[PDB]
């Protein structure tokens, strides 16, 4: 029915028809910018259907705003355009293998002209590789997933301030033009009553001199402000009359120290505040001053910096608004309102995704080069330049390699799991270069504003200090040409609710009124009540008739995230809670096999769909050969197609890609229809975790402060076992005295150390490891003599070899494990490309199945997090009156105080569609089940159902089902209509005196494993600067012992041990080995000698030339030498 | 069962040409397998088809 | 200050240096990379450059230089020690490219990360562990599980 | 991982077993308790296996 | 930590400076570019500081860990830890008084 996607499993669901459009392209944020970038037909096609003009892509933009390319003579131009790219070098899959970038070559079509001669000469030129977005939105860099995230900067324009005098308690008011680039120029109001104007951050001096530096008169400025008296005062305390005076006066202020004439600031005042060369705006700011100006509405685009009736306008607005004016209009504009404007209203926040940045970074690129082609120009003659030897590619391929190499925008991939990848390619981030610093972030710029309804979801957020810093994108935004982000809505004319849906930005949606989407309508399009709910400027909510509502929201989820709309009874949580809840479903672990929820809210579907980790048919056929490696399709028309699947390759975080097919021969299938799901997937659908039969009861304390008790079922049928990935790399590089070699000669070591490798050097494929154990033979040579370069010579040509080795071979490290299954070899001599300086590069990747034990994190949907406390036997858990013990015993001092209520009706409806119900429909259908749609009236065991947040199960129904359920397969129910049950004690045999709460749940693995934290050191490595142990777990380090251990152990009066704890443990060269050799053979532990520490100090102050030296008691000297 | 040898096949991440399902299935679905026996040392059974 | 001089017992000759001592070379490493650059601490470029203007003292003093030239380098090598002991003292101090601030031998105690804080408090350990920590009731209160 | 110390050939893959048949037990108690010397419990004990 | 019972600071003199070091130091130069090894009487010289490999000297005459505490004629290292190379302490003579 309400399905769009083909042959996905039927999931009926609680839910009043709602259907003026469905979820749009998850990922069009981050496609159709980069699309629009490099201009590609589908993004012009899509242009004009919009019904904008003049196509133009980012590389046309920046290409036709650097045109013309002049020297100071003029006698030469040259000039390009017409940029096109070519097919990709290589497909991804090799890309990835052979740690090859993605990109593809761009040529552009140059023309160079000189006026004297009249000749023209135009040829193509190539400009290096673009790196090209992939299909699922992310770019590849050097064989690993890069994503760039957006970014959101306060938008160009003008600000009218306002502010209230501390002694004088009036209430002035202060502009401010903030430019894409240029010198900043605002106006400012004091409490003499007196309009002032600063440039570039100056002191203050009266508008009247910039009034005057325009050449008007007196007369005219008397005219134009001739309704304001305040004008007229400001302009009393003018210096002198005259336009050269002001100019004079200004080239002074700006410039001292600078000769004064009359036909020189004039030019600079022109080339500062009207010269597209220095000072300019963008197509954002004219946008924006014009909708606040109101002036040539209907002007396009032609122009980007200012203009006199701007600065003219502006001081009428100025002069207005001091003055308390209501509705204003320029001469020839049109009326607009009068009103301070807010600084993080949403509507003045812009959002420059990822096709601005691209190429913010190539106008700075080509800015190197042009300065660069202008420099050699003149240079050389004029009869023997071609543009071939003008222009050098080298800036711009350096900025673009650079910006992704290093720049805070361009992130990894986060991996865990589809739903990862798919919210970290929405996230929209408030950091970053160019924008506010972590210390400059206040209060004010983090909490939720009441424009974000429907644009930022406000509940999902990193909850450590970066919180409200980051945001996520809504469902249904989508963004506008310019960078404002756009909202859906539904046309209601006069209590008319239509179909048509219109796109709005934050100010039309302040300038109207709007009403929620859940509000009561009727069948045939009319409203019922006369009062409805309405959501008004200023955040304001009140109730007004239905007589002139404007427009009306489409979904109940419009404001929530994709990650917040897959938590089932999402209204019933507090915010907090939800906030954690949305901030674990990012950190779950693909499992072995996995399970589709019970409770979903859809959401998942277009979730998964959309990811692109799930393989989808692209054209509909039949399938002919499907195999664990590949599915061959033939279309309609007779052509065959052969998808590949990945299997068993390492994600960025260390788990399993693993794909699957589920189709299988002779299957008819259609175009968009799932056919080989990846990871975290069944059938097409996001499964993150299982479906646990939990119980709601304290146990004999192992399930204190939020512990889990879990049966020892899970680990029998491994229900949550997953499994990691480890790569290890090693490489030979040249070394001075010769070269590296991997061999299988390793100096003086006993052959069964050296069982398992072949005769390359290399572990065999599938052979067991363990910490200490050899994984690749290396040997460099040992530093006896530089060997000179005519011996090194003689025997290169030769290719003889010398014996002069010591190990340096890659062992496991400590704590890791597994099964070798994959051995990857590079060499420079067989034609790969390689970083400069080595010559062969292993990588070999070890895989581990890990199970569930203690210290394992566990995490429902709602937040309710925890830790595995104790692992039962299968027969000591309690069991239900059938005999099925419980798989997990949950607490229940930890519900009413979180607020997280969702969970435990969750719970009771698991277990109403667990077992299957079935109402009663003699004497009709009872009064609760009225709105219940009549697909939820029967149900077989273990079906699947919906609950859409913000809409689906009421109380009244949810406590309907649990009356009418199903019996087992003896005839019995098992649970009671308050939702408890009777448990057995199954570690005594008593019954429990009273019922308990059972039900089924959806649990997922958090990636906080306890087998990657725990670690131990008794003696080890030693750090060869400072005689400290290493640090880490991986160099089998020690823990650091922090001061405010030192000052808690002084407190207990403890003195010996401090004082072991720094000495004989630490950086005691002398002691350390004593009190092993004293323990080892167990004699008293020896005296502390004296730290190394203290010795590095005396000799820092000796060098200072500071006699120090320790006294003795009486006053004889001391020397610490030996 | 306690331990399984498959031609062709090294550890238990990989699959094998011509099966619809990878080794970690088979492994998986060979669990459940019901078998009773009666002698006290390690017998060995084998399955071959084509 | 006089009264100090005279009861504490001191040659004020200690305000005047003939022989500049030298740190040892493992507290100012010169370690090579596998990468070919060598990273070289800056106490190194100090020495070098305040024995470069010596050795030329050491040079004109025995060709019979005129006064002002040898006046000149005298002060320089007296600036050039100055740098030594204490960079940034007086008027534009030494750096290096990139505009960094190089660091002298004062800077190896004064500021956090000196000596005589950054070093002498913290250590690391050994026999020492860690791990996650899990509630256990059936423990006595002074019994803990490993 | 009980069964992979052996150090048998490479190319052995080591199972989990279970080796209990045994799938589901149950009880229920009958109480005669009228006040007398006549009370005693019944018990019904319900077996499946595999 | 012994008996430091007191711990007195106080200005070194020229003297006791010329006591401390073990050689002055008198090649600006740091390193050999090309033989990857300390040039004698710069500033690294083993002469001066140590051995930058234990029981070894620049000749090799000593090399074992047989002798101890005695000088090679033709080098003139003394054979000890490379520890030492963390002790030992050089210095300049100047020219004019600074
Ligand atoms: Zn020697």
């Amino acid at each position: 029915s309400n399905n769009s996607v083909p042959g996905a499993p039927n999931r009926v669901s609680f839910a009043k028809l709602r259907e003026p459009l469905e979820v749009p392209g998850l990922l069009d944020v981050q496609t159709d910018s980069f699309e629009w970038l490099i201009g590609s037909p589908r993004w012009r096609e899509s242009a004009a259907e919009r019904g904008d003009v003049n196509p133009v892509g980012g590389l046309e933009e920046v290409l036709y705003e650097l045109s013309p390319i002049e020297d100071f003579s003029g006698s030469m131009s040259l000039s390009f355009s017409d940029p096109r790219f070519d097919d990709v070098k290589a497909p991804v899959d090799e890309c990835k293998d052979k740690d090859m970038t993605y990109a593809a070559p761009l040529f552009v079509t140059a023309e160079f002209i000189n006026n004297n001669t009249g000749e023209i000469k135009s040829q193509t030129v190539f400009m290096g590789d673009f790196p090209m977005m992939t299909e699922k939105g992310t770019f590849i860099i050097n064989g690993t997933e890069r994503v760039v995230v957006s970014q959101l900067v306060r938008s160009p324009g003008v600000y009218f301030d306002e502010t209230i005098d501390k002694s004088t308690d009036k209430t002035l008011h202060s502009v401010k033009v903030i430019p894409s680039r240029g010198a900043w120029l605002e106006f400012d109001v004091d409490k003499r009553d007196t309009v002032g104007v600063r440039i570039d951050r100056k002191r203050r001096q009266p508008v009247t001199v910039l009034l005057k530096a325009l050449g008007w008169t007196s007369e005219q400025i008397v005219e134009r402000f001739g309704f304001s008296e305040i004008m007229r005062s400001t302009l009393e305390k003018d210096n002198t009359v005259g336009t050269d005076e002001a100019l004079l006066d200004i080239y002074r202020k700006l410039r001292p120290g600078e000769p004064p004439t009359k036909e020189s600031a004039q030019t600079l005042l022109e080339n500062l505040f009207f010269k597209e060369k220095r000072y300019d705006l963008a197509r954002v700011g004219r946008y924006k001053v014009n909708k606040k100006l109101g002036l040539h509405v209907g002007e396009p685009i032609t122009s980007s910096t200012l203009t006199e009736e701007d600065v003219v306008a502006t001081i009428e607005y100025l002069v207005r608004l001091h003055e308390g004016q209501t509705t204003m209009t320029v001469p020839g504009g049109v009326e607009v309102p009068v009103e301070t404007d807010d600084i993080d209203h949403f509507g003045n926040r812009r959002l420059r995704t990822v096709g601005e940045l691209i190429q913010n970074q190539i106008r700075v690129g080509m800015s190197r080069m042009e300065r660069v082609v202008r420099e050699r120009m003149t240079t050389q003659d004029v009869e023997a330049i071609t543009p071939q030897t003008l222009i050098n590619i080298r800036p711009v391929v350096a900025a673009i390699k650079e910006f992704f190499g290093t720049s805070q925008l361009s992130q990894f991939m986060d991996q865990n799991n589809p739903l990862s990848g798919l919210t970290h390619k929405r996230r929209l981030s408030a950091l970053g270069p160019g924008g506010l610093s972590r210390e400059r972030a206040g209060l004010e710029v983090r909490d939720v504003h009441p424009s974000h309804y429907g644009r930022m979801c406000p509940i999902e957020t990193p909850e450590g200090p970066n919180i409200g810093l980051i945001g996520s994108l809504s469902v249904y935004a989508r963004v506008n040409p310019f960078g404002f982000i756009e909202t859906p809505y539904r046309k209601v004319v006069d209590g008319v609710v239509s179909d048509e849906i219109v796109y709005l930005t934050a100010d039309e949606e302040d300038r109207h009124v709007v009403a929620q989407a859940n509000s009561p309508i009727d069948a045939d399009g009319r409203f019922v009540e006369p009062r409805v709910l309405v959501r008004r400027k200023a955040g304001e909510v009140e109730y007004v008739p239905s007589s002139e509502v404007d427009y009306m929201d489409v979904s109940p989820r419009q404001m929530v995230s994709v990650a917040t709309a897959m938590i089932p009874f999402l209204e019933h949580d507090d915010a907090n809670r939800a906030l954690m809840g949305a901030n674990m479903q990012r950190q779950a672990v693909p499992l072995v096999r996995s399970e589709a929820p019970l409770v979903g809210t859809g959401m998942e579907l277009r979730a998964a769909i959309d990811a692109g980790d799930v393989v989808v048919a692209e054209e509909s056929g039949v399938i002919e050969e499907v195999s664990a490696d590949y599915i061959t399709v033939m279309h309609d028309n007779g052509t065959r197609r052969t998808y590949r699947m990945r299997k068993f390759a390492r994600s960025n975080h260390g788990t399993c890609a693993n794909q699957c097919p589920i189709v299988d021969a002779g299957d008819r299938v259609e175009a968009g229809q799932v056919i080989a799901d990846g990871p975290c997937t069944d059938d097409g659908e996001m499964a993150l975790g299982k479906n646990l039969l939990v119980a709601i009861m304290p146990w004999e304390g192992h399930n204190y402060e939020d512990a889990i008790i879990l049966s020892n079922r899970l680990v029998e049928e491994d229900v949550l076992t997953s499994i990691h990935i480890e790569e290890h790399e090693i490489d030979a590089r040249d070394t001075k005295l010769g070269a590296e070699e991997i061999t299988r000669d390793i100096p003086n070591i006993s052959d069964e150390v050296l069982a398992d490798l072949d005769e390359r050097g290399i572990v065999r494929i599938g052979a067991e490891v363990r910490d200490g154990d050899i994984l690749v033979g290396k040997v460099t040579p040992k530093g006896e003599t530089e060997l000179t370069p005519e011996e090194r010579l003689l025997r290169a040509i030769f290719g003889e070899k010398a014996r002069e080795v010591r190990d340096t071979s890659l062992k496991v490290p400590h704590g890791e494990s597994g099964k070798v299954i994959g051995i990857r070899v590079f060499s420079r001599e067989d034609e790969d490309e390689l970083p400069a300086g080595v010559n062969e590069l292993v990588r070999v990747y070890v895989a581990q199945k890990r199970k569930i034990s203690d210290g394992d994190k566990l995490a429902g949907r709602h937040g309710n997090k925890g830790v595995i406390g104790k692992i039962l036997p299968v027969e000591d858990m309690p069991f239900l009156a059938d005999g099925t013990p419980v798989d997990i015993i949950l607490n229940t001092h930890g519900v009413p105080r979180r607020m997280n209520i969702g969970q435990i009706l969750e719970t009771h409806l698991g277990w109403c569609a667990h077992s299957g119900w079935k109402v009663d429909a003699a004497k009709g259908v009872p009064d609760w089940a009225a709105r219940l749609p009549d697909e939820l009236l029967e149900a077989q065991p273990n079906a699947i159902v919906s609950t859409p947040v913000f809409d689906g199960a009421q109380e009244a129904e949810l406590q309907g089902l649990l009356s009418c359920t199903l019996p087992n397969r003896d005839g019995d129910v098992l649970v009671d209509a308050d939702g408890k049950a009777m448990l057995f004690d199954g570690r005594s045999g008593e019954p429990f005196p009273y019922p308990v709460t059972v039900g089924y749940m959806y649990i997922m693995k958090l990636h906080h494993l306890v087998d990657d934290k725990i670690h131990a050191r008794s003696t080890g490595p030693y750090s060869m600067i400072t005689q400290q142990p290493l640090g880490g777990k991986a160099q089998f380090g020690g823990q650091r012992f922090g001061e405010m251990e030192c000052w808690a152990m002084q407190a207990y009066g403890a003195a010996y041990t401090l004082q072991e704890l720094l000495t004989i443990k630490s950086d005691d060269t002398v002691g350390r080995v004593k009190v092993y050799e004293a323990i080892v053979k167990g004699e008293n532990i020896p005296e502390p000698g004296i730290p190394e520490s203290f010795k590095v100090l005396l000799k820092e102050l000796q060098s200072l030339c500071l006699n120090v030296e320790v006294l003795s008691s009486d006053g004889a000297a001391i020397e610490l030498r030996e | 069962v306690t331990s399984i040898r498959i031609d062709g096949v090294l550890h238990e991440f990989t699959t094998v040409p011509g099966v619809k399902e990878d080794v970690t299935e088979i492994i998986l679905n060979l669990k459940s397998l019901v078998v009773s026996s009666e002698e006290d040392e390690p017998v060995t059974m084998y399955l071959r088809k084509q | 200050v006089v009264a100090a001089f005279q009861q504490s017992g001191n040659s004020p000759m200690g305000m005047v240096l003939d022989a500049v001592p030298v740190i040892p070379p493992e507290l100012r490493p010169m370690v090579q990379l596998d990468g070919g650059r060598f990273a070289t601490s800056d106490l190194n470029d100090l020495y070098r450059r305040v024995i470069n203007r010596n050795n030329r003292l050491k040079r004109l003093i025995d060709l019979g230089a005129p006064e002002i030239i040898v006046n000149n380098e005298k002060r320089m090598l007296q600036e050039s020690v100055d740098a030594l002991f204490d960079n940034g003292r007086r008027g534009r101090p030494v750096t290096g490219p990139g505009n960094r601030p190089l660091k002298s031998l004062s800077d190896l105690l004064k500021g956090k990360q000196g000596r005589f804080r950054q070093n002498l408090l913290g250590k690391r350990v050994d026999y020492s562990g860690r791990s996650v920590i899990v509630v256990g009731p059936q423990l006595k209160l002074h019994q803990c599980g490993l | 991982v009980q069964n992979r110390a052996s150090g048998a050939e490479i190319g052995r893959i080591p199972v989990d077993s279970i080796y209990s048949p045994v799938l589901k037990v149950t009880y229920k108690v009958d109480a005669t308790r009228v006040e007398q010397r006549t009370d005693f419990d019944k018990l019904i004990l319900d077996v499946e296996t595999k | 930590v012994n008996f430091f019972d007191e711990l007195r600071i106080g200005l070194a003199t020229a003297e006791d400076i010329r006591q401390w070091s073990y050689g002055e130091v008198k090649k600006p130069e740091t390193i050999n570019y090309r033989t990857l090894k300390p040039e004698k009487d710069g500033l690294f010289c083993e002469k001066i500081f140590g051995p930058t490999r234990d029981w070894e000297c620049y000749c090799g005459k000593y090399k074992r860990v047989r002798f101890k505490g005695i000088i090679c004629e033709r080098c003139g290292v003394e054979v000890t830890r490379a520890k030492v190379r963390r002790e030992r302490m050089g210095h300049i003579e100047l020219a004019a008084p600074v």
